[PDB]
DNA sequence: CTGGAGAATCCCGGTGCCGAGGCCGCTCAATTGGTCGTAGACAGCTCTAGCACCGCTTAAACGCACGTACGCGCTGTCCCCCGCGTTTTAACCGCCAAGGGGATTACTCCCTAGTCTCCAGGCACGTGTCAGATATATACATCCTGT
DNA sequence: ACAGGATGTATATATCTGACACGTGCCTGGAGACTAGGGAGTAATCCCCTTGGCGGTTAAAACGCGGGGGACAGCGCGTACGTGCGTTTAAGCGGTGCTAGAGCTGTCTACGACCAATTGAGCGGCCTCGGCACCGGGATTCTCCAG
C-alpha cells in the first residue's frame, strides 16, 4: 500500500539522514509503530537529555494526524505530563508532507522555543515563565531522570 | 426593424432574474390575497407586515422550486415548454398530490 | 423595555477571527443567528432522544458526540467531532 | 374576492425566469395560482391557530415561521 | 476576594458562550441533569459551523467586489458547498435568491 | 543532486507522483488537480505552502 | 403446435399477482450477506437481530417499491411503458435525494 | 463477504417493479437498482450503528434500525 | 376504607387508560407541569382514532370473509381513505403491502 | 422477568366495541401498538412546543386541543376535538 | 529529459526566461517578457491554442 | 369481427395445527387524601404599530398583430425486451453445538442540582463616517441580417 | 463562415446617504464556593440468542433462443407563444390621523407536585379449540389463433 510505501521511506529516512539530536525507527515487523528518543538540544536546560518516545501509526497517515507519546515523564508548558503534546502540526496542523525527520526536528526546535500561548502544563507554564530558575530546577532533575 | 428571435429575450430574462433577490410578485396584491385566505379561519384578523413578508419569501421559494422540477419534467419529457402535466407530475412525485 | 439575546456578538468575532476585513449586513446576522438557534436546537432535540432510549437522565459530551454524528454529513462532521473534543479537553486541562 | 387574479401573467413568468424556464404555455398560469392559495392556505391555516392559542389577534411573523417550520420549509431571517 | 472570574469560554478557548449555552440546555425541557462537558462541546460545534459558513460567504462577499457580508453571500456559500448544501437543504434564506444554472438543453446552439 | 531539484519542481510537493498541473489563482502555486481536489474534500482551505485562504473557484489548470 | 401469451399478458397478471400479496420479494438469506457487508465498513465483528436484519428488509422493498411507481410516472410522462435509467434519476431528483 | 450486491438479482429486482406496477423494464435498470439499493442502506445502517455503539454494545436490534428509519422520516411500524 | 377506587378512565368513559397516560406525559419531559385535564383529552383523541382505523380495517377483512384484522387489512384501511392516508403518509406497514392499482395506460386496448 | 407495558388490552376493548364479532392478529396488534405510540409521541411533542412558544410551564387541555387541530387533518380533527372535549366535560362533571 | 526539462523552465517563445505568467483563458503558462511583447505588439493571441488574451488575463506562477 | 382450445383462475370440500382467546396468581402502578408554594388568570395602564385614506408619479400590467419555432401526429426500422424450456445453483429447513454478550443486581463515589454573593460581560442607546447605491458617459461584447 | 449595425452590458468617475462599527452607562446573568444526594460506572452472574456447521429438497436463478412490440429517428404541418408597441391601471411612496391591542406590572387564588397508605387491574404463564392455510378436484373465464 501507498501509505506502507511512505513508511518505508521515513523508515529510510529516519535510519540514513537522522536531523542532530533525535532518532526514530520503525520495528521490523511493523512500520506501524515507531519507538523514538531524543537527544535534547544545545543552549536548553533540556539539552543532552534522553526522552524516549513511542510513535504509532495508522493506514491513515499521512492523510490523519497521528498519535505521538512519550516513553519518557514530561513537564512542559505545551507538554502534558502523560508524554502527549500540545501541537497543531499533530492535532490541528495536520500536513501530509511532514515527515517523521521534519516533526523530530519542530519537537526539537520547541525545547529550545517553546510556545505557550498553547499551554498544556499549568505549572510549567507558570514556572517557565515566573519562576525561571524553578524551572530551571525542575527541568535539570527531569532530565537527570531521564538519563536515570 | 431590429428584432429578437424568439428565445433570446427569455435567456437574458433568466440571467436577470436568477441574479437578483428582489420580491417577484406586487406586495399590495399578495397582501390582499394573503387577507382573503385568511378571512375563512377568523373574521377581522390582523398582520404584522414582517408576517405578511415572511409569508410572501416562502411563498416565492416554493414556486421557484416548482419551477425547477417542473422545468426538468418538461426537459424529461423532450419539450422546452413547460405545461400543467409537468407541474402535476413534479407536485405528484414530491408527495404533494 | 425587555432585553432580548442573540449571538452577534459571537458570530462578530469570529467573523474578524476569520476574515479580519469583512463587514457584515444586519440582515445577515439575523441570518446567522436564526442558523446557530436552529442547529442548536436540532444538536440538543437528537442528544435529549438519545439519552431517552438509552434510560439516561444526564446529557453529556459522549450524547453530543453522537449527535453531531448523526446530524451533521460526511466530513463535516469529522471535522466537528474534533473541534468539539479538543474544547472538552482543555476546559478539562485548565 | 378576485385577488387570485392580482398574481398577475407576468409575475409568474418572471417566477418561471427564475426557476430557469425557457417558455410557458398559456395554461400554466391558472395552474400556479392554484397551488399557490393551496400552499397558502395550508400556512396561514396553521399561523391563525398558533395566533388563536395565544390567544392574539394579530399574526406575528413568528408565528408564520412556526407555521412554515411545522410543514418541514424552515425560514431564516425573520426570528 | 474569592478570585478573578474567568470565563469557561476563555478557559476552553472559544469565542462562543458555554455559559449561555449551558442555561439553554437547562431551560430547554431536555433532560433532567445536564453535564458539564455538554455546553463546552456544543458550543464549539456551533463555533465550527458558523466559522465554516462565515469562511464560505466572504470568499464569496470577495468574489463580488465587497466587503460586507449580505444574505446572497450566505446562500451562495450555502448552495455552493456540497456538504452544507446537504446540511440546510430545507431551508429558505430570506433575500437569497437563487444560484445561476440554465440547463444545456435550453442553450442555443 | 539537480536532477532531483527538477523532481521537485515538477512533481506535486504533496504526492510526489505526479506532475504540477493546477494552479491557485490567489498565491501563485501549482500543485496536481489531484491533490487539490483532495485537500478541498478535507475542506481544508489553505494553502500548502502559504496558507493563505482559497476556494475552489481559485484554482485554475495550467498545461506544461 | 406450441402455446405463447403475447408479450404482456404474464406481465400483467404477475402485477396483479404481487400487487395482492404480501410477501417479501428478495431473498433473505442474500439480503442478510449483503447488510453484514454494508456493516463491515463502519464496525468490525457486529452481530446483527434476526428481527433487525427483517426490519432493513422491511423498509427496502418499501423504498424500492415505492421508487418504482415514480418511475412508472416518470416513464409514462416521457409517452412510453418501459421503465429507463433516467426515470430513476429524475424520481429521485425531483423528491430530492440526488 | 464481498460482492454481494449482486444477491440482489434481476428477478427479485423484477418483482419488486412489477408490485410497484411497471409493464416493461430496460435492462439497463438493474444495475441503478442495485446502486439505489446500496445508498439506502448505506444510509441506514450508518445511522444504525452510531445507535447501537452509543449503548456500547456489539449488537444491532431491532429498536436501533426503527429509530434510524424513524429519523429519516420513514417511520416504520411493526417492530417495536 | 376510604373509598372505592373508582378510574380516571371510567369518569370519563373512555376505554384509553388516563392514568397511564398522565405517567408517560409526567416521564417524557415534556413540560414541568401536567394539567389535569390533558390525559384525559389525549385518551380520548387516542381511543377514537384507534376505533377510527379499527372500524375500517373490520370492514375491509369482512370485505375478503375474514374474521382476524392482519395487517393487510390494516394497510388497506389507511389507504383508502383520504384522512388516514394524509396522516400516515410517511408510514411503513410491515406485512402490509401495496394498493392493486394499475395505470389506465398499461391496460390493453 | 422484566414486564413490558403495551395498549393491547385497551386495543382489543374498542375492536369488541366497533366489531363484536371480529378478531386480530398478533403481528397487527403490534402495529396498532407502534400507531398509539407514534401519535401519543407526536401529540405530546406538538404540545410541548406550544407550551414552550407561549412561555408556559403546564401542558393542559387546551394546548393538547391545539396540538389535536394542528395534526390531524379535516373532519378528523373535527370529530378528535369534540370526542376530547366530551371526555373533557365528563371527567369534570363526575 | 534535460533538454525536455530546459523547455518546461524557459519560456516555450523565448527560451530564456523561466515560465512565470499564467493566461487565464488557456491555461498555458510563459514568461513575462513575452507575452507583454505579445500585447504590445497586437500579438494577443496565444501561442498554443490561438485563445485571446489581454493584461488582465496574467496571472503570475511561482515554481 | 366470431367461435373452439388451452391455460389460468375460481369455487368447494376435507384435514390438521398452532395461534388467538380465555383464565389464575400477584405485584406493582393507579387511586385517595392532605399540604403547600407558585403558575397563571385577571384587571389596569401605556404607547407601539396596524389600519384607513388621499394625492401624485410612473412603472408595470394589459391588449393586439405578426411570424416563426415548437408541439404533435404519422411512418418506418430494428433492436432489445419478453415468453419459454432446460439445466444449474444455492436458498431454505431441520437439527446440533458452543459461547459471546445482552440483561440484571449491589455498591459506592463522584458528579451535578441547589443557594448565596459578587461583579464584569453583554445589552440598550447615541453617533459619525465610509461602503454602497445611483446617475452618466463611455468602450466593449453580443445578436442578427445580409453576404 | 464572415462583417457591420444596433442593442444590451460591463466599467470608471463623481456624489450622497444611512447603516454599521464603535463608544458608554448599567444591570443581571455568569462565576466561585460550598453542601448534599442519587446516577451511573464497575464488577459479578445467568442464560438467551447469535453464529457456525452439515445434509437433503427443490424452488428459484441463469442461460439460450425466437420473435414482435415499442423506442427512436425523420418529416410535415399548424397552432400558439414570444416579441414589440401603444394604452390604461393601479402599485408605490409620502404624509396624516385614529385607535385597537400587544406588552408589562401587580394581586391573589386555584391547582398541580409531593408524599404516604391501599388495593385492584393488567402482566406473565398456561392451556385449548377453531380459523385458516393447504391439498384434491371440478367449474368458469380469459386469451389466442383460426375462420
Ligand atoms: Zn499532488
Ligand atoms: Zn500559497
Ligand atoms: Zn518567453
Ligand atoms: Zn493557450
Amino acid at each position: 500500500t501507498p501509505a506502507r510505501r511512505r513508511l518505508m521511506r521515513d523508515f529510510k529516512r529516519m535510519k540514513e539522514d537522522a536531523p542532530p539530536g533525535v532518532s526514530a525507527s520503525p520495528l521490523p515487523d511493523n512500520v506501524m509503530v515507531w519507538n523514538a528518543m531524543i537527544i535534547g538540544p544545545a543552549d536548553t536546560p533540556y539539552e543532552d537529555g534522553t526522552f524516549r518516545l513511542l510513535l504509532e501509526f495508522d493506514e491513515e497517515y499521512p492523510n490523519k494526524p497521528p498519535h505521538v507519546k512519550f516513553l519518557s515523564e514530561m513537564f512542559h508548558p505545551n507538554v502534558y505530563a502523560n508524554g502527549e503534546i500540545c501541537l497543531d502540526i499533530l492535532q490541528n496542523r495536520w500536513t501530509p508532507t511532514y515527515d517523521v525527520a521534519s516533526i523530530l526536528t519542530s519537537i526539537q526546535s520547541l525545547f529550545n522555543d517553546p510556545n505557550p500561548a498553547s499551554p498544556a502544563n499549568v505549572e510549567a507554564a507558570t514556572l517557565f515563565k515566573d519562576h525561571k530558575s524553578q524551572y530551571v530546577k525542575r527541568v535539570k532533575e527531569t532530565v537527570e531522570k531521564s538519563w536515570e | 426593424p431590429h428584432r429578437y428571435r424568439p428565445g433570446t429575450v427569455a435567456l437574458r430574462e433568466i440571467r436577470r432574474y436568477q441574479k437578483s433577490t428582489e420580491l417577484l410578485i406586487r406586495k399590495l396584491p399578495f397582501q390582499r390575497l394573503v387577507r382573503e385566505i385568511a378571512q375563512d379561519f377568523k373574521t377581522d384578523l390582523r398582520f404584522q407586515s414582517s408576517a405578511v413578508m415572511a409569508l410572501q419569501e416562502a411563498c416565492e421559494a416554493y414556486l421557484v422550486g416548482l419551477f425547477e422540477d417542473t422545468n426538468l419534467c418538461a426537459i424529461h419529457a423532450k419539450r422546452v415548454t413547460i405545461m400543467p402535466k409537468d407541474i402535476q407530475l413534479a407536485r405528484r412525485i414530491r408527495g404533494e398530490r | 423595555r425587555s432585553r432580548k439575546e442573540s449571538y452577534s456578538v459571537y458570530v462578530y468575532k469570529v467573523l474578524k477571527q476569520v476574515h479580519p476585513d469583512t463587514g457584515i449586513s444586519s440582515k445577515a446576522m439575523g441570518i446567522m443567528n436564526s442558523f446557530v438557534n436552529d442547529i442548536f436546537e436540532r444538536i440538543a432535540g437528537e442528544a435529549s432522544r438519545l439519552a431517552h432510549y438509552n434510560k439516561r437522565s444526564t446529557i453529556t459530551s459522549r450524547e453530543i458526540q453522537t449527535a453531531v454524528r448523526l446530524l451533521l454529513p460526511g466530513e463535516l462532521a469529522k471535522h466537528a467531532v474534533s473541534e468539539g473534543t479538543k474544547a472538552v479537553t482543555c476546559y478539562t486541562s485548565a | 374576492r378576485d385577488n387570485i387574479q392580482g398574481i398577475t401573467k407576468p409575475a409568474i413568468r418572471r417566477l418561471a425566469r427564475r426557476g430557469g424556464v425557457k417558455r410557458i404555455s398559456g395554461l400554466i398560469y391558472e395552474e400556479t395560482r392554484g397551488v399557490l392559495k393551496v400552499f397558502l392556505e395550508n400556512v396561514i391555516r396553521d399561523a391563525v391557530t398558533y395566533t388563536e392559542h395565544a390567544k392574539r389577534k394579530t399574526v406575528t411573523a413568528m408565528d408564520v415561521v412556526y407555521a412554515l417550520k411545522r410543514q418541514g420549509r424552515t425560514l431564516y431571517g425573520f426570528g | 476576594a474569592r478570585a478573578k472570574a474567568k470565563t469557561r469560554s476563555s478557559r476552553a478557548g472559544l469565542q462562543f458562550p458555554v455559559g449561555r449555552v449551558h442555561r439553554l440546555l437547562r431551560k430547554g425541557n431536555y433532560s433532567e441533569r445536564v453535564g458539564a462537558g455538554a455546553p463546552v462541546y456544543l458550543a464549539a460545534v456551533l463555533e465550527y459551523l458558523t466559522a465554516e459558513i462565515l469562511e464560505l460567504a466572504g470568499n464569496a462577499a470577495r468574489d463580488n467586489k465587497k466587503t460586507r457580508i449580505i444574505p446572497r453571500h450566505l446562500q451562495l456559500a450555502i448552495r455552493n458547498d456540497e456538504e452544507l448544501n446537504k446540511l440546510l437543504g430545507r431551508v429558505t434564506i430570506a433575500q437569497g435568491g437563487v444560484l445561476p444554472n440554465i440547463q444545456a438543453v435550453l442553450l442555443p446552439k | 543532486e539537480e536532477l532531483a531539484n527538477f523532481r521537485t519542481l515538477v512533481y506535486c510537493s504533496l504526492c510526489s507522483k505526479n506532475w504540477k498541473n493546477m494552479a491557485i489563482k490567489t498565491c501563485g502555486h501549482v500543485f496536481c488537480e489531484n491533490c487539490c481536489k483532495e485537500r478541498l474534500a478535507a475542506r481544508m482551505r489553505k494553502c500548502p505552502t502559504c496558507n493563505k485562504a482559497f476556494s475552489s473557484n481559485d484554482l485554475l489548470t495550467v498545461h506544461l
